[PDB]
């Protein structure tokens, strides 16, 4: 409550008291170098209208080796993911397309686009994952041996390719003979020359397509482990998923190839955490009830605390005392005769009383509590039993 | 079905027997306290989204609040209701009062559970990974109340023994003494019947109550649907906190209802973008949840209200009004406590067995018209005969029950008799 | 029409399941039964008696006694004719006397109407028709357009349950008060004043 | 109706509310009106 005076009663308060210290950072244990060769430093790339593909699997990759030796990329744009966070993800699956193009058509190769390298050479679905690399190569590629169709009766899918050469008539189908004047040929040549104006020389297009599901990850990324911190408020970086949270050993059952089990909430509460493959569990930094008991700011300064649904005996272990500072060390696990069990819950800071009297703070399942002396001649927080009558 | 009866201009119509009936009326008093953490049911366990909800005003001060208003409205409502009597009297040992019966609605000291018969049965036929395990990961928590059931038990248990022993008058002072005969023969005289009815079929009566009693434990253990109205309360508040946890699966457009796949994958330009619409989603969904909730209570109100009120005229008094505290002419009630209502049992008193008669308004004598002050007059084949309006007990002729006004000139349908 | 539009658009007006002739027939039996026997069947088995019979008891409930029937029957039933015949005059008569009902009808309707109205707004999209933007965006910039529509007819939708719910609530508090009343003053004599 | 499934389970909410202030509606009737099991035959004439 946004204020320096409160009156008296009771209030249900927010954390504000546990923090996490620690992280674990547990990932796979592969060390092969992703091929970025063969790919980027290749030597043929095929036609746009003839592309291929390829699969990448059981490597790690950075992509800070791309800085050294490799020449710059002109464009390099992501759609699903953002370029900063390439470092700290693993894909269950990627797949590698590549093509050469011409400058000017370089801003095809993206979704919802029109065009003939867009309709009859190559399509990318709406809902695209991955990202889109492309640089300049004129200084390789020469000749007059790169295609791309130019006519074509209907427009392709995504992810589609088409390798056919037959003739291409103008007012329907079939063409045997070409020499009448209705009948066209569907492929036409790129020509590149040494002396040709900007946006008519050669780029090389690569298409990386992620797919994240849950899945044994195969192309993840640099980090080091950490080893595990049990039973304390963590930071927890297991493959991909990231959270906060205490780390339990759990009996659980997965199917076989599976990461991690969610409930009807979507909260993850169980991990495979490899390099061992013995399930965890895990449950929130804090969880359940505190409430707070005072008479009044201008009248006391001692409050009592009452943790609900808490049995008076792993109250170390609910609220981490090795956690919290000294002023509530107090409280928790130490009893100076102020530790006490109710119905309701276990109160920590009052004294029991066996007369009764009627109720002013209520806390509940027939205890209320009240401010008064004691035969010490100090103040303090008295908890009785509320009397009916 | 039809029961097509004309008319009939100079025939009366008396009932020569009755029954004694209980009803059983089910009133809702209170619903469940529930409480809300925003942090943790809309972010969870992220300091980003925590940043950016500090950045909507005081939605959740203003959800806080109107749930502990709420809250505290429960228990004021269990409070006016039950807690009707500043001191409590002992449960009497001998549970036999003139012959009735209190064995069932009174503690037995034999069982250690301290409760009723009829009280164990209702707590009986009331019923409500895990399912409380994800609603306590998401902030969602249920509070006790602040009265127990044993205190519950023992006001019902004081009220039944003050009106047991002592009548209704330990509701408008001190408790005065009084025989339970005697209080059912004043309760008889209140609507109407001689109390000379009463001590004429004492043995009758007793036996009728006793019965009528068992049965009602007996309809009790039968008919399991007698109790839906508690149930539903039960089952419309559970259902409710259930779908708003299912709520958390949803997406409303975004990426993915994950706030962490958000925020391990997204830049901010793009992540804002997406994190809005699952906070706005969240938002409606949880005000939603507490108008829903407002309206429920409000409801609610109404209804303990009305136990209140019955449990003041009934309870601690006969009231004259038609179908208010049971069907027929009202005797007196009884209260049970069951899981989040009370349970009224009505006994009341039903004629049967009538029988038909030649009526006339008034009869005269030298010339002047005596009318009934306070019967009705009727024709048994031979004499005439006055007789009360529910029940039929004559009463000879004379100057004492019967006033004189006026001549018999105008007066229509008087006949000629001597007194 | 105005109502092929409510159809249209998923509204859908459900009938009651007493009709009126079944009404008029529990009307007609309460008040036979009120007319030949008293308020005897409202607690138990009926007992025929005259009407005079009857409301000499009522005025012994009021504290008067009952020779003032006797001797003025003629007048009482006079009167009372004359007053029924002056109550249906002033029906006739009088327009604003149902308006309380009248208004249950027309704020109900007035409702819908503005549900089916709010079609129209786009709030803050292109267009307030779907099909216009299905065929001139594509998914990356529909997914925005359409969003807003959806979430403000959303809100529509939810604030229109919202006051049906508050307004059930008080129909139930009135039709309470009725049920009750109906018990106590036509089933009875009732002594509370007003 | 693709992109509405993915708002969770509000119809069903507006759905259940509605059926159940048009069965409300149904018990006020039947309490104000259905009080009685016997229905009385309207006698012939109507001067008492
Ligand atoms: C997968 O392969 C199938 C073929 O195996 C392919 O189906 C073909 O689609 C095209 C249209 O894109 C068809 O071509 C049309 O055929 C009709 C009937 O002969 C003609 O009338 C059409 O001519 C009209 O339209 C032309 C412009 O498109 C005009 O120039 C012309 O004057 C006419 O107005 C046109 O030729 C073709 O017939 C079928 N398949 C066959 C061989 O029958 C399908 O599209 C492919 N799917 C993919 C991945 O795109
Ligand atoms: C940086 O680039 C230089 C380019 O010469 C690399 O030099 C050689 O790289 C090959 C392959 O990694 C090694 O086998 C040689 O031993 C390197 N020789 C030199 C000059 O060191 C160099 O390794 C690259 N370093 C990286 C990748 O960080
Ligand atoms: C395609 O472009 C050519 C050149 O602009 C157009 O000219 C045709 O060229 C072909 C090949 O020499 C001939 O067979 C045609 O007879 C030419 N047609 C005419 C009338 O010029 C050709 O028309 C274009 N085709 C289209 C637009 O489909
Ligand atoms: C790589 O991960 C595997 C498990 O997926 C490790 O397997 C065991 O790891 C424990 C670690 O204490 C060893 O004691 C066992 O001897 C390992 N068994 C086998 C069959 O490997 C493996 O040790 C891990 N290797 C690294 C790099 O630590
Ligand atoms: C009214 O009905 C009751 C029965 O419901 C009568 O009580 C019975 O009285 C007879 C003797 O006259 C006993 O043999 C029966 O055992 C009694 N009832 C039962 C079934 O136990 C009562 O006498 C009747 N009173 C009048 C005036 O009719
Ligand atoms: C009161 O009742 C009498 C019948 O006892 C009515 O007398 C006739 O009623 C009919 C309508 O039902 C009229 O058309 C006749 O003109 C009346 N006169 C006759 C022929 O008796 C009388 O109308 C009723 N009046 C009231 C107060 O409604
Ligand atoms: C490929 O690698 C070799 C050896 O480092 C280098 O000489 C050549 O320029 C590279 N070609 C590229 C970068 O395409
Ligand atoms: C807490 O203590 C009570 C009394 O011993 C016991 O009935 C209950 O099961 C305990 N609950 C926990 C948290 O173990
Ligand atoms: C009863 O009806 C008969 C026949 O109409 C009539 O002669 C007699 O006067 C009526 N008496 C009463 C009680 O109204
Ligand atoms: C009350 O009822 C119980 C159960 O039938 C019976 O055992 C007890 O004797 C009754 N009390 C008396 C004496 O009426
Ligand atoms: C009473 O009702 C019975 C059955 O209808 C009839 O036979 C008898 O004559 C009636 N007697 C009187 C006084 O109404
Ligand atoms: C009343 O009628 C009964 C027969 O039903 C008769 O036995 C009795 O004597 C009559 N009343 C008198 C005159 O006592």
């Amino acid at each position: 409550t946004k204020s320096f005076s409160v009156e008296k009663g009771i209030y249900q308060t927010s954390n504000f008291r546990v923090s996490p210290s620690t992280e674990v950072v547990r990932f796979p244990n592969i060390t092969n170098l992703c091929p970025f060769g063969q790919v980027f430093n290749a030597s043929t790339f095929p036609s746009v209208y003839a592309w291929g593909r390829m699969r990448i699997s059981d490597c790690v990759a950075d992509y800070s080796v791309l800085y050294n030796s490799t020449s710059s990329f002109s464009t390099f744009k992501c759609y699903g993911v953002s370029p900063t966070k390439l470092n700290d993800l693993c894909f269950s699956s990627v797949y590698a397309d590549y093509f050469v193009v011409k400058g000017d058509d370089v801003r095809q190769i993206a979704p919802a686009q029109t065009g003939v390298i867009a309709d009859y050479n190559y399509k990318l679905p709406d809902d695209f994952t991955g990202c889109v690399l492309a640089w300049n190569t004129k200084s390789i590629d020469k000749g007059q041996g790169f295609y791309y169709r130019l006519f074509r009766h209907g427009k392709i899918k995504p992810y589609e390719r088409d390798t056919s050469n037959v003739p291409y008539n103008a007012q329907g189908g079939t063409c045997t003979d070409t020499s009448q004047l209705n009948c066209y040929q569907p492929l036409k040549s790129y020509d590149f020359t040494d002396t040709v104006g900007v946006g008519y020389q050669p780029y090389r297009v690569v298409v990386l397509s992620f797919e994240l599901l849950n899945a044994p990850a195969t192309v993840c990324g640099p980090k080091q482990s950490t080893e595990l911190v049990k039973n304390k408020c963590v930071n927890f970086n297991f493959n991909g998923l990231t959270g906060t949270g205490v780390l339990t050993e759990s009996t659980k059952r997965f199917q076989s190839f599976q990461q991690f089990g969610r409930d009807i909430s979507d909260f993850t509460d169980s991990v495979r955490d490899p390099k061992t493959l013995e399930i965890l569990d895990i449950s929130p930094c804090s969880y359940g009830g505190v409430s707070v008991i005072t008479p009044g700011t201008n009248a006391s300064n001692v409050v009592a605390v009452l943790y609900q649904d808490v049995n008076c005996t792993d109250v170390p272990t609910m609220l981490h005392t090795e956690q919290v500072a000294h002023d509530w060390r107090v409280y928790a696990v130490n009893t100076d005769g102020n530790m006490f069990q109710t119905q309701a819950g276990c109160l920590v800071g009052a004294t029991y009383e066996n007369t009764s009297y009627e109720c002013d703070i209520p806390i509940g399942a027939g205890v209320c509590a009240k401010f008064g002396s004691t035969k010490t001649r100090q103040q303090s927080i008295l908890a009785y039993t509320m009397s009916i009558g | 079905e039809d029961q097509s009866v004309a008319y009939s201009n100079n025939s009366i119509a008396i009932p020569t027997n009755f029954s004694i009936s209980v009803t059983t009326e089910v009133l809702p008093v209170s619903m469940t306290k529930t409480s809300v953490d925003c942090n943790m049911y809309i972010c969870g366990d992220s300091t980003e989204c925590s940043n950016l909800l500090l950045q909507y005003g005081s939605f959740c001060t203003q959800l806080n609040r109107a749930l502990s208003g709420i809250a505290v409205e429960q228990d004021r409502n269990t409070r006016d209701v039950f807690a009707q009597t500043k001191t409590i009297y002992k449960t009497p040992n001998i549970k036999d009062f003139g012959g009735f019966n209190f064995s069932q609605i009174l503690p037995d000291p034999g069982k250690p559970s301290q409760r009723s018969p009829i009280e164990d049965l209702l707590y009986n036929k009331v019923t409500l990974r895990d399912l409380i395990c994800a609603q306590k990961f998401n902030g969602l928590t249920v509070l006790p109340p602040l009265l127990t059931d044993d205190m519950i038990a023992a006001y019902t248990a004081a009220l039944i023994s003050g009106t047991a022993t002592a009548g209704y008058t330990f509701g408008a002072g001190p408790a005065l003494q009084i025989p339970f005969p005697m209080q059912m023969a004043y309760r008889f005289n209140g609507i109407g019947v001689t109390q000379n009815v009463l001590y004429e079929n004492q043995k009758q009566i007793a036996n009728q109550f006793n019965k009528a009693i068992s049965q009602i434990q007996d309809s009790l253990t039968t008919t399991p649907t007698a109790l839906g109205k508690l149930q539903d309360v039960i089952n419309q508040n559970a259902a409710a906190l259930n779908t708003l946890v299912k709520q958390l699966s949803s997406n409303f457009g975004a990426i993915s209802s994950v706030l962490n796949d958000i925020l391990s994958r997204l830049d901010p330009p793009e992540a804002e973008v997406q994190i809005d619409r699952l906070i706005t989603g969240r938002l409606q969904s949880l005000q939603t949840y507490v108008t829903q909730q407002l309206i429920r209570a409000a409801e609610i109100r109404a209804s303990a209200n009305l136990a209140a009120t019955k449990m003041s005229e009934c309870v601690l008094g006969q009231s004259k009004r038609v179908d208010f505290c049971g069907k027929g002419y009202h005797l007196m009630s009884f209260p049970q406590a069951a899981p989040h209502g009370v349970v009224f049992l009505h006994v009341t008193y039903v004629p049967s067995e009538q029988k038909n008669f030649t009526t006339a308004p008034a009869i005269c004598h030298n010339g002047k018209a005596y009318f009934p002050k306070e019967g009705v007059f009727v024709m048994n084949g031979t004499h005439w005969f006055i007789t009360q309006r529910n029940f039929y007990s004559p009463q000879v002729i004379t100057t004492d029950n019967t006033f004189e006004s006026g001549t018999c000139d105008v007066v229509i349908g008087i006949v000629n008799n001597t007194v």
